[PDB]
């Protein structure tokens, strides 16, 4: 029944299982590398905090529009995906999660609209209908600010006409080097950071303000809410590596138990051959 | 500015010294999208091409699995 046909076919399982394997080995060292790039954007986030944080509280008139919890009428979502598959589940359940939100908010009556980061999110979402108002491919493993500035402004700009009150962030979380977990989670209306620093602690001295202090509010809250959304992406990159390494274990696994039913039918294949064949050889000789 | 600490947060900044650096912020531009466009060529031709041809063609093989011919 051709056996070399299946002898190829098993040649050639164990050759992809040796490529996946080396996938495997290429993406842990590459959620090393984002795990470890992850760190170098905190302690510029942490001056940031720590500056807006004095700022308000010595100068306590007024309050910014991103500070206020003002009445919902519509949110926003920044969807962070990868730009292409063969990632685990986490697209999928990226999406999963962001539509039961939408829906939950659908009953409030309050509508949505998006703003896509990434190849699938942008299929998904353009299937999905919705209203976008901005999109964003081929972002890379290591993102430019410079990329990402567009979505965020589109954001904050749609903000501050009144169009929208909240704008969540959505993206994955690294909890460990093996498990991602969904994330839905605001920026716009600043949660309070650890407001409760430098209360207790506060000294009796204020900056020289070179500008008005409302203009250099406005320039830093800006600042910290891009700052957010890097640091937030950066995040997605990394869980993005582990998946996919994950993925490719399963795949390297399932390959190594296809060989070995392979094997098992090919074995079978070859006695009944050679059974066959010496029946066929016998009963010709006989009858001569 | 802090009486014993300055901490100068950027946007961008380099290490260079002209107003041309553009030029040199190029080269990391370049590397970086050239190692983003090797990894895309790659995932395709590594992963998604061997796991379908690996899944091709098997039940050709299951369905003569009991024939004694």
């Amino acid at each position: 029944a051709n056996l070399k046909e299946i002898r190829a076919k098993v040649a050639s399982i164990k050759s992809t299982q040796k490529i996946t394997r080396a996938m495997q080995m290429v993406a842990a060292s590459k959620m090393r590398r984002a795990q470890e790039r992850m760190a170098q954007g905190r302690p510029y986030a942490d001056n940031m905090r720590r500056v807006i944080a004095h700022l308000v509280q010595a100068n306590p008139e007024y309050k910014h529009r991103y500070m206020v919890d003002r009445p919902v009428k519509r949110v926003g979502y920044i969807i962070v995906s990868s730009d292409r598959g063969l990632a685990g589940g986490l697209n999928i359940n990226l999406f999963k999660k962001v539509v039961q939100h939408v829906k939950a908010q659908q009953e409030q009556s309050i509508e949505v609209q998006f703003a896509l980061i990434g190849q699938k999110a942008v299929s998904f979402f353009k299937n999905y209908g919705g209203k976008v108002l901005g999109a964003t491919t081929q972002i890379g493993d290591a993102p430019s600010l410079e990329q990402l500035t567009g979505s965020v402004q589109v954001m904050l700009d749609a903000f501050d006409k009144g169009e929208l009150d909240r704008i969540y962030l959505v993206s994955n979380g690294f909890v460990n080097a093996m498990t991602q977990k969904p994330k839905v989670e605001q920026l716009v209306p600043l949660a309070p950071a650890e407001e409760g620093d430098d209360l207790n602690r506060t000294y009796g001295w204020d900056y020289i303000y070179e500008p008005e202090a409302e203009e250099l509010l406005n320039g830093l809250l800006v600042r910290y809410i891009e700052s957010m959304v890097y640091q937030g992406v950066i995040e997605n990159v990394a869980c993005e590596q582990s998946a996919r390494m994950v993925a490719m274990k399963a795949a390297t696994d399932n390959a190594g138990q296809l060989i070995k039913d392979l094997q098992l039918i090919y074995n079978k294949l070859r006695q009944a051959a050679i059974t066959q064949e010496i029946s066929e050889i016998v009963g010709g000789a006989a009858a001569v | 500015v802090q009486p014993h600490v300055v901490t100068v947060l950027a946007d961008t900044a380099i290490r260079a010294d002209n107003l041309d650096e553009a030029a040199i912020l190029e080269a990391r531009k370049n590397a970086e999208q050239l190692l983003a466009n090797q990894k895309s060529d790659l995932d395709s031709a590594a992963a998604l091409a061997a796991l379908a041809e690996t899944a091709a063609q098997l039940e050709t093989i299951r369905k003569i699995k009991n024939r004694a011919q």
